[PDB]
RNA sequence: CUCGCUUCGG
């Protein structure tokens, strides 16, 4: 299961899976972000 | 004909702030003591070695602290950005570094680079990485370019060290004791050691006493021991004034009663005055009269040094002193603490000087412990120190300090407590505010009159009205917008002009011409650096010299002619501030230099070097004559102020025409301020803090002070222009309300965002076992997970976007229990929340541990309502107490209805003419599309206002014709209307409303928990019972204090008075008299810890008939 | 953050006249000139221009991009 | 097991801020407080 | 007056908090105290044999 | 959780 992950410079997505250590691809930057959800949500204009 | 203005005069503040003023004082500290301070504690400390096998030595070469860096790669340093350090929850550190000579084997083995420590890096400073960039490269490290800096970052959290106010040391001070006897005391304190001896005069006569002997002794015995035997030659160092020998008659005769005559009788006599140290270790010959004139030569006023046992400026000091007392005790010219003339500002840099001496001592004297236990005995593999200098000493005692904030130096004896604080990102205001704070040595701690009194010694280095409204009201204070704290100076120079200038040597002349009326003591830093005759030419040619620049600019000259003294200061921490130097009735500042300093011709040290403006200490400004405009310029003036509104500080700055208000308002404000919702800076929204509140839409104040443009508070605004309407409206803006309109806060005013941190840790264990999250656990029935676990994502950690309800997990831990097969126990991290927020963004790292931090931004949308406090920038803070439609809202004729309708009963208490002047400028700016300035002691006046908008079509006053909304008919009174800068604070209904059922209760004594943090409920305090009881309401304070708060039910044993269990008593192994007894389960907890103090309570139980 | 949509008080819509106000300040109008050919007569919308700060591209500039 | 009804179905469950190991078929509050 | 027995409270006076984020519990300063006390006992009694 | 420390609010 594709588990995709943006890193804070490269902003690229990089599939890791568990137990891995954060890294990334063409940096070295180490604060990984998480993609936004898929799933809908419902807003009030109030 | 009225005197010439320089109209651009104050273009020479902003000058100034390039170089110094807001935020430099730390920056320049900190750098000085890690590019110059460190090399010198190093060189005091360069040599270590051990008694144990000489010839061994550790010599230090040179000290760095390099470039900050993160050790998170192995065995690999790597450039970080402070942000970064802000999102791992890690310090902002670089390493310390040292070359070394040693010896192994007797062969000089030497290191070039060896790390030794770790400095946490003040921000901005020299070698933090955020100095000397663009904007564009600010953006690209993730950092404001608006940020303050100077505060460091340890373990994530921003702690700022306040700077410190402590009385100068080394001075002579002359107070009344608590019997009213008009005593003497000096703290002499040199690098080593700080001890503070009195002069008292308790029975007529003078004793001094100091710590290290038994009981106080006459002051005429000390003469006698420090050299002078001759009592002519002492009584003509007290003074020939008639007076003072009936006054000191007493001494004489005291000292003549005993047979002291000789150096030697009085050594003897102070010896039997000595008290050992604890059995000092090591007996050289019984000493005693050696014991004797050690202390007098060494411990005795140590600031007051004696070359090689000659005490003849020792007397000279204490002759004075009683001089001093002798004189002070007639006229009552008791000197008063409170003046900011003998007050000292310690920055960061001294703190960390001294805190990094100590852990260099302390590391020097662990490796010299090493060495004596290692190298004696072990081998010929010869004992060398690199395999044993730990480098966790320095990096853990630097972290610990500055993090916990209290400093434990036991070489100074000093325990200090909150140096450091978490820096407040409230605002922008909230954050540059605190970074010019000052603490005082006494604390709220208790009620203390003087220090908390605004002392006029204050003028134009602190802000009069910025002070915590509260217990600490008057004990922190800020500093004023144009001002400079001096550091310390080679002090050479300074006794060579002495010298040079004619001021006699003090050893060359007796006593007796300290009473002469002409002769004048020169001191320097409390040392008497000698006399003078005509002090006039001596000030008048130091000042000179000091313009010129043979003598640095921050050396401080004074003169006190009631004690005949001229005080020279040059040590650091002493506040001075530049004025504009006058000769002859004209100012040295000219129109043309201006032009040129606008031009770029010349900046701020230009002018200095130019004798055209100098800095001035507040013992030097009580000697000169300042006068605050052109026209108050006289013929008797030798300074000129350059701009009176610097006066005020940088919150105070604010305030717009804070002239016209009264001072409560303006404190009130200043603290409002502090708490204003708005932005932060450009990168807040990468930044993830524990709290974080942001405003929808800011907007820049309409009626700006020029302190706002110089800190670019513009730039960040921290509130909205509403349009108010003062009248009063519905009644339900009685005390301090306020009606808000119902379509302004559906049209965005007033929409707040506010921004809590979830954060998580999943750590690897000493055993191979680490904390794991499982996916949502999904729910069979349905194939879908579990409501609980409904916004987690596939990894088990809940995905930005989605919305968050109460009890619903954010993070799905499950951690070992072992530390075969391993056991895990959920610990989920659930969301405790009201409402419902919107996770902005997940955030997962790495530390070198193998930790995962997980950090999630969780985002709620609040708009105003019933209860949010909201703040006018002048001190009228309100709730907003009604909110109605826009229909019902009273429209004027162009049909503007306002947005905020504030009761005018607020103003005639309160005074605060101020908002009604800053309504009138705002309204005539935004009708001619001006910005109107309402700078303090200036700004715009209201003439010009008036004429504006009586050129724009309305009334010259605001006031204005109004049809009633409700009603539809015109008012009987015209209305006041007109934009203000109003600002939300932080306090909200949603967060402060509080309910409390049965909930949870204290392990220890079973009642309600204490905060809304942890579900407390509320507390019935003493008055409270008192007010309950002086309603006489018996039963309702039963109910109140022990059935709903801690109702028990125990046993008591009717026959021996003790506590049984289950119906049964222990202690008479029977069950016939035991009765249940209902009681406070704080009572039955009293009872056991009486009986487990031996006071054993018995009760004799009864019927209740 | 952004330009208001809305007027706060009267309702008028202003979020539509805020780049083109800062056309007439690329241009040499003067700031009153320019709101009065914006149409703005009443004081509320000349308030809820001029006071507005423009901070979207200061924090685009820290947009991850 | 609830001591009630012998269902199985015991959730832990809190009600604002108090800790509740309560059956989800009948309701009975099994345990509470912590 | 003198005393020669020592009434160790209930647990209920000295509440322990098990904290097993680490390697050690919370106790409070009678815990303590009364440890340190039947270490003197101990170590007077083996300083008399 | 306990404890202390700070910053607030009033
Ligand atoms: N330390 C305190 N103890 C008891 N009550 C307090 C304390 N601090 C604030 N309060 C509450 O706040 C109220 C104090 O307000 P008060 O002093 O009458 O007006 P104010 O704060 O001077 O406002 P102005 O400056 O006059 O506009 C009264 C009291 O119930
Ligand atoms: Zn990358
Ligand atoms: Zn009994
Ligand atoms: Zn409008």
């Amino acid at each position: 299961q594709p588990m995709i992950y943006i890193c804070g410079e490269c902003h690229t997505e990089n599939e890791i899976k568990s137990r891995d250590p954060i890294r990334c691809r063409e940096c070295g930057y180490r604060i990984m972000y998480k993609k936004r959800t898929k799933r809908l949500v419902v807003f009030d204009a109030r | 004909a009225p005197i010439p203005t320089v109209e651009e005069k104050w273009r020479l503040l902003p000058a100034f702030l390039k170089v110094k003023g807001l935020v430099k004082q730390h920056i320049d500290s900190f750098n000085y003591f890690i590019n110059v301070e460190i090399k010198k504690i190093m060189k005091a400390n360069e040599k270590v070695t051990s008694d144990a096998d000489p010839m061994w030595y550790l010599k230090y070469l040179n000290i760095y602290v390099g470039l900050p860096d993160v050790e998170e790669s192995f065995n690999v340093t790597r450039p970080v950005s402070p942000h970064e350090c802000r999102l791992r929850d890690m310090t902002y550190s670089a390493p310390i570094t040292v070359d070394i000579e040693y010896t192994r084997g007797s062969q000089r083995i030497i290191r070039n680079a060896l790390p030794i420590g770790r400095m946490p890096i003040m921000l901005r400073s020299s070698n933090c990485v955020l100095t000397g960039k663009t904007p564009a490269e600010f953006a690209k490290l993730n950092e404001c370019p608006l940020d303050p800096g100077g505060y460091f970052i340890v373990k994530g959290v921003e702690k700022v060290i306040l700077i410190q106010e402590q009385l100068s040391k080394n001075r002579i001070i002359v107070e009344a004791d608590r019997k009213g006897a008009v005593g003497a005391s000096v703290t002499s304190s040199t690098h080593e050691k700080k001890s503070r001896t009195n002069m008292a005069v308790k029975q007529g006569r003078f004793y001094l006493r100091h710590n290290t002997l038994s009981e106080d002794i006459p002051i005429v015995i000390i003469f006698k021991a420090m050299g002078v035997e001759s009592d002519q030659e002492i009584v003509q160092m007290i003074g020939t004034e008639e007076h003072v020998m009936a006054a000191f008659g007493p001494s004489l005769e005291e000292c003549q009663k005993a047979q002291i005559f000789t150096q030697m009788q009085a050594l003897k006599y102070i010896g039997n005055k000595v008290r050992r140290q604890r059995m000092w270790g090591g007996g050289p010959k019984k000493t005693k009269i050696e014991e004797a004139r050690e202390l007098l030569a060494s411990t005795i006023l140590t600031h007051v040094p004696v070359k090689e046992f000659n005490f003849r400026a020792k007397c000279i000091y204490t002759a004075v002193m009683v001089r001093r007392v002798i004189l002070a005790q007639g006229d009552n010219k008791v000197d008063d603490r409170d003046y900011y003339g003998n007050k000292r500002l310690e920055l960061a840099g001294q703190l960390l000087s001294l805190l990094f001496e100590d852990l260099f001592k302390k590391f020097n004297s662990e490796m010299k412990k090493i060495a004596d236990q290692v190298i004696p005995k072990q081998r010929a593999a010869q004992f060398d120190v690199v395999k044993h200098m730990r480098q966790d000493q320095i990096t853990n005692g630097m972290v610990n300090a500055i993090s916990t904030g209290n400093w434990s130096l036991k070489r100074f004896k000093m325990d200090r407590q909150g140096v450091t604080q978490v820096l407040s990102r409230l605002s922008y205001i909230s954050a540059l505010g605190m970074m010019t704070r000052i603490s005082s040595q006494f604390e709220k701690t208790r009620k203390v009159s003087g220090p908390r009194s605004l002392q006029p010694s204050q003028w134009g280095m602190l802000c009069p009205s910025d002070t915590p409204e509260g217990e600490a009201c008057g004990l922190v204070k800020n500093l004023a917008l144009m001002t400079h704290i001096t550091t310390d100076m080679e002090d050479g120079p300074i006794v060579k002009l002495a010298s040079n200038l004619g001021v006699e040597d003090v050893n060359l002349l007796c006593g007796e011409e300290l009473s002469y009326p002409n002769v004048f003591l020169v001191f320097l830093n409390g040392n008497i650096l000698g006399v003078i005759r005509d002090h006039k030419k001596l000030v008048n040619t130091f000042r000179l010299m000091r313009r010129a620049g043979y003598i640095n600019e921050f050396v401080s000259i004074s003169t006190n002619l009631t004690d005949r003294c001229v005080y020279i200061s040059s040590d650091g921490g002493r506040l001075c501030r530049p004025y504009i130097i006058v000769k002859k009735q004209k100012p040295a500042v000219t129109n043309k230099h201006m032009e040129e300093l606008a031009q770029g011709y010349r900046n701020f040290e230009d002018f200095l070097h130019e004798s055209l403006v100098e800095y001035l200490d507040v013992n030097e400004e009580n000697d000169c004559n300042i006068a605050l405009y052109e026209h108050t310029i006289n013929k008797d003036t030798t300074h000129l102020e350059i701009e009176p509104f610097t006066l005020l500080g940088v919150c105070a700055g604010l305030i717009p025409y804070p002239h016209h208000n009264q001072s409560p308002r303006n404190t009130y404000q200043c603290a409002m301020g502090k708490q204003a919702m708005g932005t932060i800076g450009y990168n807040q929204r990468n930044r993830i803090d524990t709290l974080m509140y942001l405003l929808a839409y800011p907007q820049k104040p309409m009626v700006k002070t020029k302190t706002i443009e110089l800190i670019e508070f513009e730039k960040l605004p921290a509130g909205q222009n509403a349009t108010v309407a003062v009248m009063s409206y519905s009644g339900y803006d009685i005390e301090d309300a306020l009606v808000l309109n119902k379509a302004s806060l559906d049209r965005g005013f007033g929409r707040c965002l506010v921004y809590k941190n979830a954060k998580c840790t999943l750590k690897r264990y000493t055993n191979q076992t680490f904390d794991k999250v499982m996916g949502p656990m999904l729910d069979a029935a349905t194939r879908k997970p579990i409501w609980r676990h409904e916004i987690l994502d596939a990894d088990g950690i809940c995905s930005p976007g989605e919305k968050v309800e109460n009890k619903q997990v954010l993070v799905n831990k499950s951690m070992p229990t072992v530390t075969q097969q391993p056991q895990y126990k959920d610990v989920p991290i659930t969301y405790k929340g009201a409402t419902d927020s919107y996770i902005e963004k997940v955030m997962i790292s790495s530390n070198a541990e193998d930790a995962f931090l997980i950090k999630m931004l969780l985002r709620q949308t609040r708009r105003p309502e019933i209860g949010d406090k909201f703040s006018s920038r002048h001190g009228q803070k309100g709730v907003c107490g009604l909110i109605v439609p826009q229909e019902d809202m009273p429209f004027c004729d162009s049909g503007i209805c306002p947005d905020i309708i504030m009761n005018p009963h607020g103003f005639p208490s309160r005074m605060t003419v101020g908002k009604l002047i800053e309504l009138l400028a705002g309204k005539a700016g935004v009708l001619d599309g001006r910005f109107h300035y309402g700078t303090a002691f200036g700004g715009s006046k209201v003439k010009d206002v008036c004429e504006d908008l009586v050129r724009h079509g309305y009334n010259y006053l605001g006031k204005d014709y109004v049809t009633s909304g409700i009603t539809g008919e015109p008012l009987e009174a015209y209305i006041y209307f007109g934009p203000v800068y109003y600002q939300k604070l932080k306090h909200m209904v949603l967060d402060k409303m509080h309910a409390r059922a049965r909930g949870p209760r204290a392990v220890l004594t079973r009642q309600p928990t204490e905060g809304r943090s942890r579900d407390g409920g509320l507390r019935l305090g003493e008055m409270e019972r008192d007010c309950l009881i002086g309603y006489g309401a018996s039963m309702l304070l039963l109910e109140r204090l022990m059935i709903s708060s801690d109702a028990f039910e125990v046993d008591v044993c009717g026959q021996c008075g003790l506590l049984g269990y289950s119906g049964w008593c222990h202690y008479c192994k029977s069950s016939c008299h035991v009765s249940s007894l209902r009681i406070p389960y704080a009572c039955k907890l009293l009872f056991q810890e009486l009986q487990s103090m031996n006071i054993i309570p018995r009760l004799k139980l009864s019927k209740y008939n | 953050m952004i330009i208001p949509v809305r007027c706060f008080t009267c309702g008028k819509i202003v979020g539509n006249k805020w780049e083109a106000y800062l056309g007439l300040l690329q241009a040499e109008y003067t700031e009153g000139d320019a709101l009065d050919a914006l149409g703005l007569k009443r004081y509320c919308c000349r308030r809820m221009l001029l006071a507005h700060v423009d901070l979207i591209e200061k924090l685009l500039n820290y947009a991850p991009l | 097991r609830c001591p009630d009804c012998g269902s199985t179905e015991l959730v832990e469950d809190s009600h604002y801020s108090q800790s509740q190991l309560v059956c989800s078929d009948c309701g009975c509050v099994v345990t509470e407080g912590v | 007056l003198i005393l020669t027995r020592l009434l160790v409270p209930p647990l209920c006076i000295r509440p322990s908090v098990v904290s097993d984020l680490k390697s050690g519990t919370n106790e409070d300063d009678l815990t303590m105290k009364l440890t340190e006390i039947i270490f003197l006992n101990d170590v007077i009694k083996k300083h008399r044999i």
